[PDB]
């Protein structure tokens, strides 16, 4: 299908803990491939999944410049907002950036991204021309201005249009076994009594890649929301992802509910009845 | 593949 | 600007006692990233257990996943244990087999 590529940084001032702290981590789908950690030993970009493995020495040593970059300059920018905002040197604050682009089944480009957060809020962000930017206060308008007068639009569009989807297709030929790999549910339902009168349905997905599902209640062939239970969707540690329903239905019942399955991975929905 | 940042981008 | 995490507390596979497995606690949903994430074993801390690396959602809040290889028993209670500056006392999320 489509795919995209994503990486995440998010800097944390630390006032009298010391110098603040630097995460990055990238993405290809719901898989992570890269971090870099700037409290870390090794002080360079790792690899976290195994078909990244096979880049060589110089890409390794060209994204661990990169990264460590874009870490320094954040670390100035935590100081140029406490500034902008007038804050005190006491509270610690964060700087999140997101960016990165989407290819379609062809591999081609689909749209490219980047948004930057402070403290949680949005700060300045690249609009989908790739060409301004959306500043949410004024503060981040002294910042569009100062990326405006740079062009910092262009470098912008010129990596998210070139370097960042040849990467991303070479990342999906190099990864195919797994990044375009589907694996579907495995699926199953349990059964508890509350009381005389009453019992949870709940409603199984296990083991699924990509993240993407959906599980819905319909109880006579309607579908139910009301005394249902969604779970966030949540990693399992091996690549994998769970999810799971539940419904409170009077004893006997049972055979009125169906759950419904959809993912990527199934040819048709699945419908589980107790 | 990471941004490939000029030297003084994306400074507020 | 201040999220509360959300917690899930589960096994890698459906628990088999005697069978070696993954204990994960899935903290989602929380602003600031700050977080302390402990896996207890009958009230008493896990020694070594791992985390991934820190990321966010669309919207802005961090996720983290803590994790520790485990063989369950009929016998042991497990837990995860939230510290995190929006609680007042730090949150303990019991390990429920079907849940």
């Amino acid at each position: 299908g489509s795919h995209s590529m994503r990486y995440f940084y998010t800097s944390v001032s630390r006032p009298g803990r010391g110098e603040p702290r630097f995460i990055a981590v990238g993405y290809v789908d719901d898989t992570q491939f890269v971090r870099f950690d700037s409290d870390a030993a090794s002080q360079r970009m790792e690899p976290r999944a195994p078909w990244i493995e096979q880049e060589g020495p110089e890409y390794w040593d060209r994204n661990t410049r990169n990264v460590k970059a874009h870490s320094q300059t954040d670390r100035a920018n935590l100081g140029t907002l406490r500034g902008y905002y007038n804050q005190s040197e006491d509270g610690s604050h964060t700087i999140q950036r997101m960016y990165g682009c989407d290819v379609g089944p062809d591999g081609r480009f689909l749209r490219g991204y980047q948004q930057d957060a402070y403290d949680g809020k949005d700060y300045i962000a690249l609009n989908e021309d790739l060409r301004s930017w959306t500043a949410a206060d004024m503060a981040a308008q002294i910042t569009q201005r100062k990326w405006e007068t740079a062009h910092e639009a262009e470098q912008w569009r010129a990596y998210l249009e070139g370097r960042c989807v040849e990467w991303l297709r070479r990342y999906l030929e190099n990864g195919k076994e797994t990044l375009q790999r589907t694996d579907a549910p495995k699926t199953h339902m349990t059964h508890h009594a509350v009381s005389d009168h009453e019992a949870t349905l709940r409603c199984w997905a296990l083991s699924f890649y990509p993240a993407e599902i959906t599980l819905t209640w319909q109880r006579d062939g309607e579908d139910q929301t009301q005394d249902t239970e969604l779970v966030e969707t949540r990693p399992a540690g091996d690549g994998t992802f769970q999810k799971w329903a539940s419904v409170v239905v009077p004893s006997g019942q049972e055979q009125r509910y169906t759950c419904h399955v959809q993912h990527e991975g199934l040819p048709k929905p699945l419908t589980l009845r107790w | 593949e990471v941004f490939n940042a000029t030297r003084f981008a994306s400074v507020y | 600007i201040q999220r509360t995490p959300k917690i899930q507390v589960y096994s890698r596979h459906p628990a088999e006692n005697g069978k070696s497995n993954f204990l994960n606690c899935y903290v989602s949903g929380f602003h600031p990233s700050d977080i302390e994430v402990d896996l207890l074993k009958n009230g008493e801390r896990i020694e070594k257990v791992e985390h991934s690396d820190l990321s966010f959602s669309k919207d802005w809040s961090f996720y983290l996943l803590y994790y520790t290889e485990f063989t369950p028993t009929e016998k042991d209670e497990y837990a995860c244990r939230v510290n995190h500056v929006t609680l007042s006392q730090p949150k303990i999320v019991k390990w429920d087999r079907d849940m």
